[PDB]
């Protein structure tokens, strides 16, 4: 069981995955478990934009999964700034003072969303444009894990525990993009939020559920 | 009669259609109109998972159309359910004093919506794990047509009129699905049971159709 | 500037190499190199996206023109049930019939379940004709057919029609982003199009979108 690759790897389905993983998913990739019910991805150059796809949302799903928990864990030490849930945190651009990064008057303390939006725009335009075709480090190399620059520390060598690692990635990545998914439907259904949903649920799980909120979008008329 | 398999057969445009259908849909499998305008089952293995989709669906939709009308006409028949309404069914679960199957505190008198999620839970990954690999009820057989557990009727014998029933079981399950997808839409925008909706209709066709809930969810407010 | 071959007009700038996928090579209108989502990879599923792209641009054009017209004009002088289109559907069931152009003499339609199986047959039998043949052109090119559309003969000389063709799909793909605009504007707005403008051509810093961006939040 130790091997993420070949043609013997963990699969979604643990023991009930024989007669599932076809032909075209070997296992020669990080994160292959043989999930391919629907059959997306028969073609590979069709599967290795799907493959970039998974892993640039694995990244930014990663970056999110954190993002939204750490306004909330620093409200949990009792640092105020405007609002600490994240799906009513753009709202703080348009305050009597504007969004505050950590509360304390000195930090970003930015007022107009339309110029943070146009340097947004110009430099995740070329960051990104640089990250599909090249730029200034590294002009033609691997669209999924260029290196370089991007591991300064020395962890790209050895190849076997760079895929590991790779495998690392991607799971921590997928579980990310879940549980983003998950925060998106906890914020839509009960309105409040994720680390305040932990609260009551831990102050009360047997009737504070999502069984609790599963009569909200019955649609009366 | 009409016929719907090999070259000529039953199409999705009807007698407009000799040049409407694409070249992959040769017509060995059981309800194939031609209808892939849009080009997603080009490739085979696509087209294969496809198929297993389509049929899973299908079956499914069956069972659910068939459940959704089912307590509804036993309550306009003779039977006080605790809800009989099919999108309003679960929260009976949230009654105060059981969920009664046939109205009958007699019956399965459930209280717990999370033990019955759990055993469901259980329950339907074993059986779905024995669907795509095999267990108890047959280990090497036909991933979508099993048969000699799922035929104890024997109605898979004389196979000519067996890809007969294939076609209209894909047929009643195209049907279904398509009659689930007015289901839900039908509860989202009426707020009633079907057969409320069908007594509806059926009481005066000219403005309990769908054109009076055309201005409901309009984009003023 | 030439928009076929291997140096077009490309979506990422004059740095895309990297993102042009192998089966873009451009012998299709419209082609920038994007397909980074790896979608039309099949030949024959290019085939049927492209039809897909081109009727979606051509409805999507006649819909922003419909989006953009009675709105205009309404402060031209003539006056309808309803100028916005999002409400342009609801004046049947206002009293007093679906005027065209605001005369009661018009159309004066009250019935809309008539009007729909109207447009039904006739849709079904111009979309039946569209994908298999029929009495205005049997067998022909599947997206631009020729000799009963196009009759004024400005389909010929193959070089300008391509330019025409890299032309009508590039109108048809900023009409589909302006229709998706279109919908987005009514659902978080609930004013139209030219309204919109009008209100934000009266104050731009405030009436932009992010005057309506804490619409949809949750409870
Ligand atoms: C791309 C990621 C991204 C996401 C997920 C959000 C999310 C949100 N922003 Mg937002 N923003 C994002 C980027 C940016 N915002 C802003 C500036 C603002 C402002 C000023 C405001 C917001 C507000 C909001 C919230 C609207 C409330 C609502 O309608 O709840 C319903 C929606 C949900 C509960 C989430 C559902 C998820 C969604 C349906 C699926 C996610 C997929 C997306 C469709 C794809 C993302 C878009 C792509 C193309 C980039 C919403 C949760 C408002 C707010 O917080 O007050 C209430 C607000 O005032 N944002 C800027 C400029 C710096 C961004 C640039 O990166
Ligand atoms: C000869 C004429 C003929 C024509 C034109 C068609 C065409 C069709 N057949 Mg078909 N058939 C025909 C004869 C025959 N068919 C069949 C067997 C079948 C089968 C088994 C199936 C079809 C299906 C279809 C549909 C496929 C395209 C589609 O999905 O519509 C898309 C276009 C529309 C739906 C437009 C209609 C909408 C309306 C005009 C607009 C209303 C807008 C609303 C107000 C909503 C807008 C508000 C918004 C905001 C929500 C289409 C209606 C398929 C189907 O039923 O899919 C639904 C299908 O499964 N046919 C047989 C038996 C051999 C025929 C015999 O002659
Ligand atoms: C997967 C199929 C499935 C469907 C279609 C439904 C349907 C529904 N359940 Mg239900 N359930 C389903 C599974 C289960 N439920 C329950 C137990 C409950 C309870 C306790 C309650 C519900 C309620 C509801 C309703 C939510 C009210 C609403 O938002 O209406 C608006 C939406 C619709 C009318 C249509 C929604 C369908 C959707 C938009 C499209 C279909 C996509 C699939 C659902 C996604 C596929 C699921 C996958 C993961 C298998 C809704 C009609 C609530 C209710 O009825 O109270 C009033 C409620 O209290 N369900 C269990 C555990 C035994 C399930 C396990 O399989
Ligand atoms: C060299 C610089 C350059 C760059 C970086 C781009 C890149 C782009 N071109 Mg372009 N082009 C460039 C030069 C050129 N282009 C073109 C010709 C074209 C064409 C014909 C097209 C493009 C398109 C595109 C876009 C495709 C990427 C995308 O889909 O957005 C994905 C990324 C985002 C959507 C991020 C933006 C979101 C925002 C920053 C955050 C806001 C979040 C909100 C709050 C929403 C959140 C919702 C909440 C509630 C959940 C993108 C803007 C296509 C297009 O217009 O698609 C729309 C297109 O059709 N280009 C030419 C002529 C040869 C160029 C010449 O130099
Ligand atoms: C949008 C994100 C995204 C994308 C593009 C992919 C793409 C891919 N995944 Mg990954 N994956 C994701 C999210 C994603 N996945 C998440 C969130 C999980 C954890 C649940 C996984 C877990 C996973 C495993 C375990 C494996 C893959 C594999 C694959 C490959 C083949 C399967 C396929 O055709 O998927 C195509 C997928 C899409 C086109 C995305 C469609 C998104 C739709 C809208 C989701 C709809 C479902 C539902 C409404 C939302 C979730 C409901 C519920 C689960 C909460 C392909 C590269 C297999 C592989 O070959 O390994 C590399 C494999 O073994 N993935
Ligand atoms: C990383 C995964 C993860 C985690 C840890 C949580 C955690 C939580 N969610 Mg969220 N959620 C998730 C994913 C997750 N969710 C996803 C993917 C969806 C979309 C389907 C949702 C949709 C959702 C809603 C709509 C609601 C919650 C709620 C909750 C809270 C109570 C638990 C509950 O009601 O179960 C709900 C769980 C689900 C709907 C699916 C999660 C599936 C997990 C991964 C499996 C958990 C196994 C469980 C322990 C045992 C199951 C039976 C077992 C026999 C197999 C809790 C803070 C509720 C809340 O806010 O309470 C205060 C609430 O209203 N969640
Ligand atoms: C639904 C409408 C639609 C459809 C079917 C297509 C289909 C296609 N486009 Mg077009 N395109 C569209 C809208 C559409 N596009 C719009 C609105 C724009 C302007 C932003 C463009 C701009 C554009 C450029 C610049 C290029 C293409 C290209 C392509 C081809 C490959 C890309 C692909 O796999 O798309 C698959 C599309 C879909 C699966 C549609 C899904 C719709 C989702 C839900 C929308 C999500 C975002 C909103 C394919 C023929 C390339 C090509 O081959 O040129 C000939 C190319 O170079 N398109
Ligand atoms: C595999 C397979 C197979 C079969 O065959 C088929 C199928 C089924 C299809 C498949 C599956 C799929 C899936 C599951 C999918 C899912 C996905 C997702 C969920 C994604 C997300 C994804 C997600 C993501 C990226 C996310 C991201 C996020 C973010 C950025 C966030 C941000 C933020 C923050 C921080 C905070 C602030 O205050 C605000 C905001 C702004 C809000
Ligand atoms: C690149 C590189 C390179 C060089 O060489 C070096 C270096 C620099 C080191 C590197 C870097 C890296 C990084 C950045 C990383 C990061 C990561 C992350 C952030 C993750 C997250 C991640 C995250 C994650 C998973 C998350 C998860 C989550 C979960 C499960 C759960 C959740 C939840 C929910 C649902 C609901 C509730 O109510 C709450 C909770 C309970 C909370
Ligand atoms: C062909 C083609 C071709 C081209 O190329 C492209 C396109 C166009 C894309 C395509 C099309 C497609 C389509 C049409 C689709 C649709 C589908 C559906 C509708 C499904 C359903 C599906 C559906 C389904 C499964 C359903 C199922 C159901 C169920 C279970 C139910 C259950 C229930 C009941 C009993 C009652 C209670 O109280 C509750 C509940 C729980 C609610
Ligand atoms: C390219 C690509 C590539 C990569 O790879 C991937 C992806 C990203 C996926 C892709 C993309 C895609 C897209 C963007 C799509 C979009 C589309 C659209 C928007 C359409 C529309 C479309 C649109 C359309 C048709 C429209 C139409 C319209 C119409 C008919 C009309 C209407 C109207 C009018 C006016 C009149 C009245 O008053 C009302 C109404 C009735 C309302």
């Amino acid at each position: 069981a130790i091997e993420w690759y070949g043609p013997d790897r963990p699969k979604f389905l643990g023991p009930f995955s024989e007669g599932d993983t076809p032909a075209y998913l070997t296992g020669e990739f990080p994160g292959d478990y043989g999930w391919d019910t629907a059959g997306l991805s028969a073609d590979p150059e069709t599967f290795k934009r799907y493959r970039e796809l998974e892993l640039i949302h694995a990244r930014w799903a990663m970056l999110g999964a954190l993002g939204c928990i750490t306004p909330e864990l620093l409200a949990k030490n009792g640092i105020p700034f405007g609002e600490a849930v994240w799906f009513k945190a753009g709202a703080q651009i348009f305050a009597e003072g504007g969004l505050n990064y950590l509360g304390n008057e000195n930090l970003i303390h930015a007022q107009s969303i339309i110029a943070t939006l146009a340097f947004q725009v110009v430099v995740m335009g070329l960051a990104e444009a640089y990250r599909a075709n090249g730029g200034p480090l590294g002009e033609g190399l691997d669209p999924l894990h260029p290196g370089g620059a991007f591991d300064p520390l020395g962890l790209a060598d050895d190849p076997d525990t760079f895929a590991e690692l790779k495998v690392k990635e991607i799971k921590n990545g997928r579980l990310a993009m879940f549980s983003m998914f998950g925060f998106f439907v906890q914020a839509i259904v009960t309105g409040k939020g994720p680390i305040q949903n932990l609260d009551d649920h831990l102050a009360n799980p047997t009737a504070v559920n999502a069984f609790a909120y599963a009569t909200k979008f019955t649609p009366s008329a | 009669g009409i016929e719907f398999y090999g070259p000529n057969r039953a199409k999705w445009l009807g007698p407009y259609s000799e040049n409407a259908t694409p070249a992959y849909l040769t017509g060995e499998f059981p309800g194939d109109y031609g209808w892939d305008t849009a080009g997603l089952s080009a490739d085979p293995e696509t087209f294969k998972r496809y198929r297993e989709l389509e049929l899973i669906h299908a079956r499914w939709a069956m069972l659910g159309a068939l459940g959704c009308i089912t307590p509804e006409l036993l309550a306009k028949s003779g039977t006080q359910f605790g809800e009989a309404v099919w999108f309003k069914a679960g929260a009976q679960i949230f009654s105060e004093g059981g969920l009664d199957y046939l109205g009958n505190p007699s019956l399965v008198h459930a209280q717990n919506i999370v033990a019955t999620l759990a055993v469901q839970v259980i329950l339907m990954g074993l059986v779905e794990g024995y669907r795509v690999n095999g267990g108890p009820a047959g280990e090497g057989l036909d991933p979508l047509y099993p048969g000699e557990s799922f035929d104890p009727l024997g109605l898979a014998d004389d196979p000519d009129t067996f890809a007969e029933l294939k076609v209209k079981e894909i047929k009643n399950g195209r049907l279904a699905m398509f009659s689930m997808f007015g289901f839900f839409v039908q509860a989202i925008v009426t707020g009633k049971g079907p057969i409320q909706n069908l007594d509806d209709h059926l009481s005066n066709p000219t403005v309990n159709n769908a054109f009076a809930f055309a201005t409901k969810f309009t984009p003023s407010a």
